[PDB]
């Protein structure tokens, strides 16, 4: 089955973090899930990552740093409308002053803060502190 | 019957032997005059025993090293058997051979010589 | 090693390895001594690697001379084996043994009178002395220790790999570790030989010392006769 | 008449630096993570701020066939009002030396507190850094930051505990069979613990691994000392 | 942690442990600092300027910190090629 992919995926790097590990293995490999993490990166609580090739689908690989705590998947895929963000974020973060909530609009894939900016609603995804 | 002795005694016994172990016969008697006069036990029956017990060990302390109590000349023997022993003097016969899988590691590791070869069969029990 | 030659292993010192038969290794294996071994024989026993054997022996016993008082680095043994090796260890270079049965409760008590707060600890075999390092995790003591291939690590910062079943691989590696502590602190280093062996760091052998010392006895009568 | 106290003579390392003076704070303990076997360390720092409040004297008995043994144990909360509390447990077969008991080992068992701000800064930390839980056997807390001026919002046992502790303000809320109050307290204090032991972006920023004061001030303690 | 002014507060600052990336509290007694003695590497001789280490407790009680001092270690010397 694996209904949902990405949902799959932070499971494992969730898991593996906890335990002491700094290199894991990710599949099958959504497009996603690189955006994902490309901005997840850019905050600092991941480090460089390489994806393998396959035909098939890929393989992605980590590297990783205690910085990261948990990032979980919401799901389904509700829609914000930027009145309804402070009461998810309330919820969902430890915190005003740290912790990203991720979404998707239409203007591409990024954390909440910028979506602000832009006046942009749309599809929430995960979160991460 | 019964008459097992009691800590009390066996405690004292003990020091007695450690601190006065020059003085000690193996003589009943004699044993139980100096407890009198090394210390001094408040009862008469209560000297008839420790004296006993003082006796008794003083049997098996001149055998193999009692585990309960310590005196010099043990470990005089002790000393002298940890610092040297007479079986070996060199290292550990001097030259010892392995056989490979070990010829294997030391040539990758800059060593060639001192070996032998004998290349034993298949396997675990078999 | 770090530097060039001045510390690598000589050419001297791996006869002793190989006469003491420190290279064997038990049968059974465990996930932590996996990268130690390098393979097995056609028959059960494994053969542990001396290079890496070498250099897990100099940062032991570096940390070792990095402590300022040299009477606190408590070393303990209780296997008959690991009596004399480690008294004279301990006699030779500052250190504090506890020989024998451990005795509960050394490292927290407040009315124990054998009550002592050590900062290392240099532990033989992990399993005849499990007792002291479970104590050591409660009051923060670095630890070292002698493991074999079936020895569990757990509890320990820092393992030096050895044949340790009872031989003359126990008394050897004592030797060395306090070999080297001196060509670091001491004035014994030039690196050349001392004068103190490892010839009584070896197991008493109690029946074998008095059946020895009753034919050196019987040897000198008949020398004398 | 005669005068002059003599207590406290260390038979312990730690306590031996203290009553030197060579260790001038309970924060340089903490920073190596060691034991504190003493309850004259501690009370050498500090003993004018610390207050107690004695939660709950509470019956227990066993049955023998003789009939009822009844011990008493007293529950004894401790803190000042600049960030230190602890919390103490201890039965006897009478009151007053149960309570002096728990006295003793609240003291030994103090804990820093970690305090942080709502969403912006005005200077002087009023709140709980993050939304943090601790539990201890079916009941839960969630303490939840809060906004100045809210005071603290809990039931009557927490309100014990983060006061002493100089949390101001605080949501909380509450999970499983309270009625137990033993488990209730403990189960804020496993929460209190918790705040600096929760990573957050400020403490990204390495360590520099300084030297330990064992290491520095062995030389007064090669004498015969242990 | 700073303020309005940048004014640092925050009773200690925790220390954070090497191979784990993660702090260790003012209880937790299976944290330790582990002291290498660095060496001239001339002659083979001690000279003052430690290499310490921190490691924590839950890396140490699962059995992992070997491989962590080992790497250490590795990165830095004494360890050339294990």
């Amino acid at each position: 089955v694996r209904m949902n992919v990405l949902a799959d995926a932070l499971k494992s790097i969730n898991n593996a973090e906890k335990r002491g590990k700094r290199q894991v293995l990710i599949r099958p490999c959504s497009k996603v899930i690189v955006r994902f993490l490309t901005v997840m990166m850019k905050h600092g609580y991941i480090g460089e990552f390489e994806i393998i090739d396959d035909h098939r689908a890929g393989k992605i690989v980590v590297n990783l740093t205690g910085r990261l705590n948990k990032c979980g998947v919401i799901s389904p895929r509700f829609d914000v409308q930027l009145k309804d963000l402070e009461k998810w974020q309330n919820n969902l973060l430890p915190s005003r002053q740290f912790g990203f909530i991720v979404l998707t609009t239409s203007a591409g894939i990024m954390d909440h803060e910028e979506a602000r900016r832009k006046h942009t609603g749309g599809k929430i995804l995960g979160f991460f502190f | 019957m019964g008459r097992v002795r009691t800590k009390t005694v066996k405690k004292a016994a003990r020091v007695i032997i450690e601190k006065y172990y020059t003085r000690l016969g193996n003589d009943f008697h004699t044993n139980k005059r100096v407890c009198e006069e090394i210390a001094i036990i408040p009862s008469k029956k209560l000297r008839n025993k420790i004296a006993g017990y003082v006796t008794h060990l003083m049997k098996r302390i001149q055998r193999g090293p009692v585990r309960g109590i310590s005196i010099k000349l043990q470990e005089e023997e002790r000393e002298r058997r940890d610092n040297y022993v007479p079986e070996v003097s060199a290292l550990d016969q001097e030259i010892i051979e392995v056989d490979p899988d070990t010829k294997e590691m030391l040539k990758l590791l800059d060593f060639g010589s001192l070996s032998n070869l004998q290349v034993t069969q298949p396997t675990v029990g078999m | 090693s770090g530097a060039l030659d001045v510390l690598q292993m000589k050419e001297e010192d791996v006869l002793k390895f190989l006469a003491a038969g420190t290279h064997l290794g038990g049968t059974n294996l465990d996930f932590q001594m996996e990268q130690y071994i390098y393979k097995r024989k056609s028959d059960g026993i494994y053969i542990i690697n001396l290079k890496r054997t070498w250099e897990k022996l100099l940062l032991a016993a570096r940390a070792i001379v990095a402590i300022e008082n040299p009477a606190d680095v408590s070393v303990i043994s209780s296997r008959n084996t690991g009596q004399r090796a480690v008294l004279k260890f301990a006699a030779a270079t500052g250190a504090t043994p506890i020989a024998g049965r451990f005795t509960p409760g050394t490292f927290t008590n407040q009315i124990q009178a054998a009550f002592r707060e050590p900062r290392l600890l240099v532990v033989t075999d992990p399993r005849a002395d499990h007792q002291p390092l479970t104590e050591a995790s409660y009051v923060n003591l670095p630890t070292i220790a002698l493991c074999n291939t079936d020895s569990p690590l757990r509890y320990v910062d820092i393992a030096i790999p050895c044949n340790n079943k009872g031989a003359h691989s126990v008394g050897l590696m004592w030797w060395m570790l306090a070999r080297e502590v001196l060509r670091m602190r001491g004035t014994i280093s030039r690196e050349h030989p001392w004068e103190v062996m490892p010839d009584l760091y070896f197991y008493r052998d109690p029946e074998e010392i008095e059946k020895e010392e009753q034919a050196a006895a019987e040897k000198a009568v008949t020398k004398e006769e | 008449g005669k005068a002059g106290d003599k207590e406290w003579l260390p038979v312990t390392k730690l306590g031996r630096l203290v009553k030197d003076m060579k260790i001038k704070s309970l924060e340089e303990i903490y920073l190596f993570s060691l034991p504190i076997k003493e309850s004259e360390i501690i009370d050498f720092f500090l003993g004018a701020a610390l207050k107690d409040k004695v939660l709950k004297i509470m019956p227990v008995q066993k049955q023998t066939q003789a009939g009822q043994r009844t011990r008493f144990k007293a529950f004894v909360a401790i803190g000042d009002y600049n960030g230190h509390v602890g919390l103490g447990m201890k039965c006897s077969k009478e009151v007053a030396t149960a309570i002096r008991g728990a006295i003793i080992l609240a003291k030994l068992s103090i804990v820093p507190v970690r305090r942080g701000y709502w969403g912006n800064k005005i200077g002087k930390p009023h709140t709980v850094r993050c939304k943090v839980t601790g539990r201890c056997g079916s009941v839960l807390v969630r303490l939840i930051p809060a906004p100045r001026g809210t005071g603290i919002i809990s039931a009557p046992v927490p309100k014990k505990l983060l006061l002493m502790a100089g949390i101001d303000d605080c949501y909380t809320s509450a999970g499983g069979c309270t009625a137990t109050l033993g488990n209730f307290a403990k189960a804020t204090f496993d929460a209190i613990s918790k705040t600096y032991s929760y990573l957050t972006p400020d403490l990204w920023k390495e360590t520099v691994f300084t030297k330990s004061p064992y290491q520095e001030f062995t030389d007064h303690l090669v004498k015969t000392h242990t | 942690m700073q303020s309005n002014a940048g004014e640092f507060v925050d009773l200690y600052v925790p220390r954070k442990c090497s191979a784990s990336n993660r702090i260790i509290g003012a209880k937790d007694h299976a944290s330790i600092p582990m002291n290498v003695a660095e060496v001239d590497k001339v002659t083979g001789r001690f000279n003052g300027q430690s290499k310490t280490y921190a490691i924590c407790g839950a890396i140490r009680r699962m059995g992992e910190s070997d491989d962590s001092i080992l790497r250490l270690a590795k990165s830095h010397g004494i360890v050339s090629q294990n």
